[PDB]
């Protein structure tokens, strides 16, 4: 009869058991794997930089000179 | 707490950024589809820098409109690139705003709270429409002036003052010089107040909350908005920039128009008078009862529909999810919406025709059937009490 | 980057001291004026200095209650020389530990630290004391932890009852409440405390106490700072006159007994038979922690509706008052006080009390004392409350003596002394259900 | 030197400023703002209940005689004093307490907040 | 007419305080002379001399340590063992606690009450208390009663008989047993040793409590009660050589297992894996939430710099007089905003792991404020931090190991702790060296080391609903400032 | 700090060779 909560917190256990059901945890004692999803993360901060270079640089040079005048240039 | 400084978000600098956008509670479990207003967002933003960089090469004069759009398509270096994203980001703003709609009209995301939301989203997708009617103008095509001719002759609808009304408009006799000059005016100015509309928009959902799929009260279980439903957002525009990619890069006029790119000419005219893609629900809803004034009535009440869909009252369970009649009457709305649009991109045959008519009157019952199935299910408790 | 199991090579080790170092004797110098300054060495590397003043909750004038509470509270502040943000710094710098103590009949402050560090200490202390900046905007900070304090002051029924006996046996100096009161806390402010600091913490009243410090380097660093007080006759001490009381107040059920004593400290074989009874009663809440005591074994081995019963005592300058703390049951309050008026008794009355229990009481508190001797804290504070109650430190083994000096006989002359005295009984707690006045000192002689 | 008493100069300008303050019906420690400096914010929850009550008085005194476009009359503006400091010390205290914590390498007691 | 300066109240009262003012203007160099606010390196080999601490190795491995001082009057003398609730098995958990509750309860020459007699009637008093990773039996009595407590201790640690009907009382009572600091603590070390011995807390689960019998104690005494873990601290008025004697006459027949802790942490070790546990209630006035890292092992070099690094984190109170002007920076931070109860920088050590983190009381509404200022000083720790700050952090850790030692009892502590820990007993000049040998650079070092980017494990209990969650924390573990 | 500084400087300077791309 005593509420789960209550007995959850009287009784701290070692043994910890988490959801599971769509993120399989590591093995205890294993290492965190934090520098694969670091560099993951890294891999598409190179994608972002490129589109965000490439989309200023589309629009200022569009801003810029057309090929109408530069050819009536001579 | 107060007494000195902390952490820079805080700040009064910050302090309204802060609240409204990384501290902002939301509910935990928001879908993917939650992701559609911030997708909005970013097309409208998009078609606002894309337009600001097309002005700059575009004279709205009827002797130098389609000369200077194929001017800002060859010659101005990226011009194609900007053109092509500012008519295919127009589509995509209008698609995810769909999205935004249907998802609202699912999960019930207008009942009792967010009813000004709803009624702000209605007065945006006027001025959308608006927007983009006149920004389709601009290029002076064919279909362009054709289109135009055609939607402001449906203004000389009202008995009394039609006709004055659609001259004023027109700025003489005849769709000219004066027309495309007022309607790229306020093609430039409409989307500022498309800003400040959506700006109220957010705000005005932010007084209360965001629904959630379940349409329970979700207030126990809420997370802060920013390390969490800032990647799920990074993720749909990740996916809907892909999406832009492919309809820009390789089929860009796929959704346009051929005829839109032979230059007006008023003296003949286009076998198949057809306004955007976006824009055929309505146009079948106009043509589906045989009338002018009567077709523009029933704009006006599709639009009264929309407005006074959130004013219902006994929608005590919100989701659909636990609506088993509402859910299937949705996706039948949802066919029904798409057949319209499919029958608006056609001629005015006899079976289009009945078909048209047929659809409009589903599209209305759906409207009706709403509130008789909240009436009906508001005494289910008391039925099915065990 | 060396181990810790591994010895550091380059480190030059301190040569250790022989096994058996001489205990240095205390040393006391009075300066002209009347400041005592006393010391004593240490084996123990690391110092203890106080200074320890006369001053108490009893020279409070009606309109200076609460200012020893707000004393104690303004302890270590802003001064006329230093800030409070460098006395603390300073303090911090050091490492040292810095604290105040307040009683019915004398204020202590107490600062430790390394041993290197004695000339820092003592100036710093002198100054903190001698020369007090009582600013507005503290005392008023103050007042408010303190307002909060009161708020909070009802979790410890302990403390609360010793008050309330204080206050309903006497009727004079100790009267005065120790802690502080709403409206003391509402009246009291920065010019009444600097008053009463200037009128209480005179010169013969003030007295240096140190535990690992020799006597040349405390006395030299200590003269230029002490010497410049004036010499002012100390005031009479003021007298209270002991009468039995009630107090009550409704809100378990906490009480408690209370008798006086015509001698306090300055009777010492008095004085030591009344520390010995005291531990001879022993008390428990429900080994060696005095579970044999008379009260364990009779009372709390016997009745469960006995929550907790313990034996307290408060001694004091030519004054003592001896009782029973004990909380019970609400519904069992009458059978409680009968069955400790009865335990009174049978102690007071002679052959109750068994060589044996007095034996075993009286090497507890001869362990009890010779223990609390061993903190160099202790030692600092015992030299400081000795030279104010005598003017001399008495050795140890006076004390030893005097504990072993007590017999049956004494011990039952001593209770019958306690219970010759009028009753002071306070109650706190489901008050309606316990007896009258009346009845518990016709439980009692006169 | 700012001095009234070897500079004319100085002596004109205490002059004119005495003038001015009395016609405002104001004192010149009032014409310091608590939301500039925060150190007159500090000083002024320092000094006492009454003479903080008093400045505000003088100040809304001030305030009313801009809004009515009038000055004090002539007899208050006589009996004025524009310089009797009651704010300087306390402000000076206050500066150098400050002054003394950031050279010890301690954090400020208060802290501008960032408009 | 002007009115004068004492004509009306204000004036008056702007007067005093002005005059109030003007009276501390004006230090004097009297009592400034030596006091100091900047903190300095100092040297104290001059005073740092205590008595030597003897300690022999017998042939059975038990381990004799005795710091003598025959000036007192007392002595203590003390068993550490290093056998604590880590060396236990899952089904085994409160054993180490029922034992100590049962060990002063029955022997096979004295009863609990013959026992209890016997210590009372000497004056001295013996204490017992088990830790996660030691066990420790000491008394404490007149110098004359050294060798009746020593065979005391002798006897209960070998001769103990566990009645059945005591074990019975002894297991209502700790039923019954069954601040919140401690929860919050034994929570923690739950969720961050989790499937390792460290995990379990020492008082053990009812279903283990229940069934523990006289051949569980037997057996777990036998088998962890041998004597290469072993070791008998005196302090005080004790001579090395009686103490030895009397140590080989009575230790005998004690375990001799050749399991040895360093081989018992070696299998199934300790490992900090980052996790929280939140105990949402809103019922409780104050919310209590302690977040660490992982920390050093006692033999780990690093592990002072930790304890340094704790001293420049050092603890703040509501009641604590130091108020707003601490010399730590995060106690300034807490003390100026008044954003936390009480907040107080704790570094455990374990055989191979540990913990080091801060365990704060606050208020529902000032714990986000006061987890930002955490996480803020914790990583300023890490990247920037102050020559000063470091010396004052050593100077009060000197200062505060050495306060500590005060008394017979401390000294017999310190000697058993320091010789299950270290193997040794380092002398007060190699450990002041040890800290004084800490600077900016090693601070910024060991922080990297510890700290930055290292995942944290975070207990809450109360009304913590303002409280971060953990990918905040993890972010503000480290600055993207540089 | 001088390092974090000149770190910050040489960071923003590949920035903005990525961008302009002077002489790539
Ligand atoms: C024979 C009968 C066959 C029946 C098949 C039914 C089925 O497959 O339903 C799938 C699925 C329903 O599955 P469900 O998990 O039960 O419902 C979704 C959950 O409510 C909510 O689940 P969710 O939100 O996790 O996922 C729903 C979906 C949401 O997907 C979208 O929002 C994209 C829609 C594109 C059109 O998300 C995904 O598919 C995951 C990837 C999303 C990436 C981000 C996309 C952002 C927009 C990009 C631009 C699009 C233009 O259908 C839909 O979501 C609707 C499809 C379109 C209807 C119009
Ligand atoms: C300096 C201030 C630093 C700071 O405190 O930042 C706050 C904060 C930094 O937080 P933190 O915790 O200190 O750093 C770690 C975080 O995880 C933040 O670091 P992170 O790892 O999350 O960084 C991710 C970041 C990395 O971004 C970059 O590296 C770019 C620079 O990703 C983005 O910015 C997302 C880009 C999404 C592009 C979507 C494109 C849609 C289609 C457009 C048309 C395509 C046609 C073909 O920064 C953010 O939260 C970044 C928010 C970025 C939002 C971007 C929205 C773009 C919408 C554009 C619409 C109009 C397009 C017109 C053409
Ligand atoms: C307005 C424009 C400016 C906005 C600034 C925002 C951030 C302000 C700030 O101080 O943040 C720091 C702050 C750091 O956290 P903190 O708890 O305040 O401080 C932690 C450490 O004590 C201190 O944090 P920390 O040490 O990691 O550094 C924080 C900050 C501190 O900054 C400084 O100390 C000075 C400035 C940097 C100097 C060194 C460079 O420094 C930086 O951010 C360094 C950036 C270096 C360049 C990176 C490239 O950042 C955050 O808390 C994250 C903010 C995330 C903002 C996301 C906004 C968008 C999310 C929703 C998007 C929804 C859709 C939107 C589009 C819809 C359609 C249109
Ligand atoms: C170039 C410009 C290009 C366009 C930029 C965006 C234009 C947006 C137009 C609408 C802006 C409406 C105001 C938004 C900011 C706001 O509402 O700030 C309110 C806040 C009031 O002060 P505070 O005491 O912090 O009050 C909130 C907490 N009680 O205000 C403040 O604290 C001060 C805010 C100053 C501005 C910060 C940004
Ligand atoms: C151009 C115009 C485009 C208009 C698109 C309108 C899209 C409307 C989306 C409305 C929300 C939605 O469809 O949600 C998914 C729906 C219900 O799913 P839900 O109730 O969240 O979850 C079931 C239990 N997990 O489940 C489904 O949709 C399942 C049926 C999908 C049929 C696809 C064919
Ligand atoms: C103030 C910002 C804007 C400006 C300056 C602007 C300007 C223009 C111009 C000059 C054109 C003709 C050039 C071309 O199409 O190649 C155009 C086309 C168009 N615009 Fe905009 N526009 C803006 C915002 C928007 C917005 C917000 C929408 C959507 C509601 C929109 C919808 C369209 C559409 C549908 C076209 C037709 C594209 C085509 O097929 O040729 N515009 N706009
Ligand atoms: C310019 C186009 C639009 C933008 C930028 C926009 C933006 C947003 C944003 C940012 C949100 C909050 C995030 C979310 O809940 O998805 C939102 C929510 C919402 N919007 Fe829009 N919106 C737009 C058009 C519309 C339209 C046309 C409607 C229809 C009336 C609408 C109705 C709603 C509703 C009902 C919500 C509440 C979502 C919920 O609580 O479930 N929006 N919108």
């Amino acid at each position: 009869e005593i509420p789960a909560t209550v007995a959850a917190v009287k009784n701290p256990s070692s043994k910890i058991i988490y959801d599971e059901h769509n993120h399989e945890r590591f093995p205890p004692g294993d290492p965190s794997k934090r520098a694969f999803a670091y560099f993951v993360l890294t891999g598409g901060r190179f994608v972002y930089a490129s589109l965000i270079r490439l989309l200023v640089l589309k629009f200022v040079l569009s801003m810029s000179a057309s090929k109408d005048v530069l050819a009536l240039a001579s | 707490i107060r007494n000195q400084r902390f952490s820079l978000l805080k700040e009064p600098i910050s302090s309204t950024l802060n609240q409204h956008l990384i501290d902002y509670p939301t509910p935990s479990n928001l879908s993917y589809w939650w992701g559609f207003g911030s997708l909005a967002g970013i097309c409208l933003v998009i078609q606002i820098v894309t337009g600001v960089f097309l002005a700059m090469h575009y004279t709205p004069h009827v002797d130098l409109a389609f000369n200077s759009v194929e001017h800002v398509m060859r010659d101005v270096e990226g011009g194609w690139l900007l053109r092509y994203m500012h008519a295919n980001g127009a589509s995509m703003f209008f698609i995810v705003v769909y999205l935004h709609i249907f998802r609202g009209l699912y999960y019930a995301s207008y009942s009792s709270p967010r009813e000004f939301v709803w009624c702000l989203g209605v007065v945006i997708f006027l001025l959308m429409i608006v927007t983009a009617f006149t920004g389709y103008v601009l290029p002076w095509g064919q279909m362009s002036f054709w289109g135009a001719t055609v939607i402001t002759s449906l203004a000389s609808a009202i008995p009394v003052v039609g006709d004055t009304i659609v001259t004023w408009l027109w700025g003489g006799f005849s769709v000219d010089n004066a027309t495309l000059n007022r309607f790229f005016s306020l093609h430039y100015l409409l989307p500022f107040l498309l800003v400040g509309a959506s700006l109220l928009h957010l705000a005005a959902l932010h007084q209360y909350g965001s629904n959630n799929p379940l349409g329970v009260h979700s207030e126990m279980d809420q997370i802060s908005f920013y390390p969490y439903f800032y990647v799920k957002d990074l993720v749909g525009w990740v996916a809907f920039a892909i999406f832009f990619s492919i309809w820009i890069f390789y089929a860009p006029n796929v959704l346009g128009h051929p005829d839109n790119y032979i230059p007006a000419n008023p003296m003949s005219t286009p076998p198949h008078i057809v306004p955007e893609w976006y824009f055929l629900p309505i146009y079948a809803i106009l043509r589906s009862i045989p009338d002018k004034s009567g077709g523009v009535a029933a704009i006006a009440l599709v639009f009264i529909c929309l407005l006074a869909l959130p004013f219902f009252k006994s929608m005590y369970v919100r989701s659909s999810s636990f609506r088993p009649i509402y859910q299937g009457i949705f996706w039948l709305l949802l066919a029904d919406c798409l057949l319209l649009g499919w029958i608006g991109c056609q001629p005015v045959e006899a079976p289009f025709v009945t078909i048209g008519q047929i659809s409009s009157f589903v599209f209305f019952l759906f409207f009706a059937i709403t509130p008789i199935l909240g009436r009906v299910g508001r005494g289910i408790p008391n039925s099915y009490t065990t | 980057a060396t181990p810790l199991d591994f010895p550091l090579p380059g480190v030059i080790l301190s040569p250790p001291l022989p096994d058996y170092v001489a205990p240095g004797k205390t040393i006391i110098t009075t300066l002209p004026n009347g400041v005592k300054v006393a010391s004593e060495t240490s084996a123990t590397p690391t110092a203890s200095i106080g200074l320890y003043v006369d001053c108490g909750s009893i020279y409070e004038s009606p309109i200076s209650f609460g200012a020893t509470h707000l004393l104690e509270r303004m302890a270590f502040k802003t001064t006329r020389n230093r800030s409070h943000f460098r006395v603390v710094r300073e303090v911090e710098a050091i490492g040292g530990n810095v604290q105040a103590s307040a009683s019915r009949e004398q204020m202590g402050y107490t600062f430790d630290a390394l041993k290197t560090y004695v000339p820092e200490m003592v100036e710093l202390l002198v100054d903190c004391v001698r020369n007090p900046a009582f600013l507005d905007w503290e005392v008023n900070e103050q007042l408010l932890k303190v307002k909060a304090e009161i708020g909070e002051a009802s979790k410890n029924p302990q403390d609360l009852l010793l008050e309330a006996i204080h206050s309903a046996g006497f009727s004079g100096a100790l009267a005065n409440p120790l802690l502080a009161s709403e409206s003391a806390i509402n009246r009291l402010n920065g010019a009444i405390l600097e008053e009463f600091v200037a009128e209480n913490y005179t010169a013969p009243r003030i007295v240096l106490a140190a535990s690992g410090v020799e006597h040349e380097e405390l006395l030299s660093v200590a003269e230029p700072l002490l010497s410049d007080l004036p010499s002012v006759p100390r005031p009479e001490e003021p007298k209270s006159v002991y009468t039995g009381g009630d107090y009550r107040c409704q809100s378990r059920t906490h009480f408690a007994l209370a008798f006086e004593l015509p001698g306090g400290w300055h009777k010492l074989k008095d004085a030591m038979v009344l520390t010995v009874l005291q531990m001879l009663l022993g008390g428990g809440g429900s080994p060696g922690k005095g579970m044999y005591s008379r009260l364990y074994l009779n009372v709390l081995n016997q009745y469960p509706q006995f929550h907790s019963i313990s034996a307290f005592n408060n001694i004091y300058n030519d004054t003592g008052i001896f009782g029973i703390q004990v909380t019970t049951s609400s519904d069992f309050i009458s059978k409680a006080i009968d069955i400790t008026a009865n335990e009174i008794l049978a102690v007071a009355t002679h052959g109750k009390v068994e060589q044996l229990q007095l034996d075993r009481a009286k090497q507890a508190t001869k362990s009890a004392i010779l223990m609390n001797l061993e903190s160099r804290m202790v030692v600092s504070e015992d030299i400081g409350r000795q030279i104010l109650t005598y003017g001399e430190r008495k050795p140890v083994e006076e004390f030893l003596k005097a504990v072993d000096e007590v017999t049956l006989k004494d011990i039952s002359s001593i209770s019958q002394k306690l219970i010759s005295s009028p009753l002071t009984m306070a109650s706190y707690g489901d008050v309606l259900y316990v007896p009258s006045y009346e009845s518990v000192s016709s439980k009692f002689p006169t | 030197f700012l001095d009234p008493k070897k500079n004319w100069l100085a002596a004109q300008h205490m002059k004119s400023l005495v003038k001015r303050l009395s016609k405002y019906g104001l004192r010149y420690d009032d014409l310091y703002d608590p939301y500039y400096d925060l150190d007159v914010k500090e000083a002024l929850n320092r000094l006492p209940k009454e003479v903080v009550d008093a400045r505000h008085a003088r100040l809304k005194r001030a305030i009313d005689l801009s809004m009515k476009h009038e000055y004090l009359p002539e007899d208050l503006q006589a009996m004025q004093t524009p310089f009797r400091g009651y704010l300087q010390d306390m402000l000076a205290l206050v500066k150098r307490e400050r002054a003394e914590r950031e050279a010890l390498g301690g954090l400020p007691l208060y802290q501008r907040s960032i408009p | 007419a002007p009115p004068p300066p004492t004509a009306m109240i204000y004036d008056r009262a702007a007067e005093a305080i002005k005059s109030k003012l003007r009276q501390l203007e004006n230090p004097d160099p009297r009592f400034l002379k030596h006091g100091n606010p900047r903190p300095a390196l100092s040297d104290h080999t001059r005073i740092l001399a205590a008595p030597e601490t003897r300690v022999t190795t017998l042939p059975n491995g038990l381990r004799v340590a005795t710091e003598s001082s025959l000036a007192a009057r007392t002595a203590t003398v003390g068993v550490w063992i290093d056998a604590g609730s880590r060396f236990e098995t899952e089904e085994t958990n409160g054993t180490a606690h029922f034992l100590e509750h049962m060990i002063f309860k029955g022997t096979e020459r004295r009863n609990a009450r013959e026992l209890e007699e016997e210590i009372e009637n000497m004056g001295g008093h013996l204490n017992a208390y088990t830790s996660r990773e030691q066990t420790t039996y000491y008394a404490k009595v007149t110098d004359s009663d050294v060798p009746q407590a020593l065979d005391i201790l002798a006897d209960i640690l070998q001769n103990s008989r566990f009645e059945e009907n005591r074990i019975s009382r002894e297991r209502d009572v700790i039923l019954r047993e069954m601040q919140t600091e401690e929860v919050i603590f034994d929570h923690l070390h739950a969720t961050a040793f989790q499937y390792t011995p460290l995990g379990r807390t020492i008082l053990g689960p009812a279903q283990n409590i229940k069934t523990i019998t006289k051949a569980h104690l037997q057996s777990y005494i036998q088998t962890h009660y041998t004597a290469p873990r072993m070791v008998i601290a005196a302090s005080g008025a004790v001579k090395h050589e009686d103490i030895v004697e009397q140590v080989k006459k009575l230790f005998t027949k004690l375990s001799t297992d050749a399991t040895t802790t360093a081989q018992l942490v070696a299998k199934e070790p300790a490992i900090f894996t980052g996790s929280e546990v939140r105990m949402l209630d809103d019922d409780i006035p104050l919310a209590q939430f302690a977040v660490a890292f992982e920390g050093a092992s006692w033999k780990d070099p690093d592990s002072i710099a930790l304890m340094v690094m704790q001293a420049m984190l050092g603890s703040w109170n509501k009641t604590a007089g130091g108020g707003k002007h601490m010399g730590s920076e995060l106690a300034q931070r807490v003390g100026i905003n008044e954003v936390a109860e009480s907040i107080m920088a704790f570094n455990t050590n374990y055989k191979d792991t540990g913990l080091f983190g801060v365990y704060a009381v606050a208020k529902p509404d000032c714990l986000d404020d006061l987890s930002y200022a955490i996480m803020q000083e914790t990583t300023k720790l890490v990247y920037r931090v102050s020559e000063d700050d470091v010396t004052r952090a050593c100077n009060q850790l000197k200062s505060s190991l050495l306060l500590h030692i005060d008394g017979t009892s401390p000294v017999a502590e310190d000697i058993g702790r320091q010789l299950l820990t270290y193997g040794r007993r380092i002398p007060f000049a190699e450990l002041f060296a040890r800290i004084d040998a800490v600077d900016a650079s090693t601070i910024k070092r060991v922080a990297n080391r510890f700290i930055y980017d290292k995942d944290v494990a975070i207990a809450a209990m109360g009304p913590i609903q303002r409280l971060p969650d953990y990918n905040w924390f993890r972010r503000r573990t480290y600055w993207n400032r540089y | 700090d001088v390092k974090a500084a000149a770190m910050w400087g040489v960071a923003a300077a590949t920035g903005g060779l990525y961008l302009v791309q002077v002489s790539i």
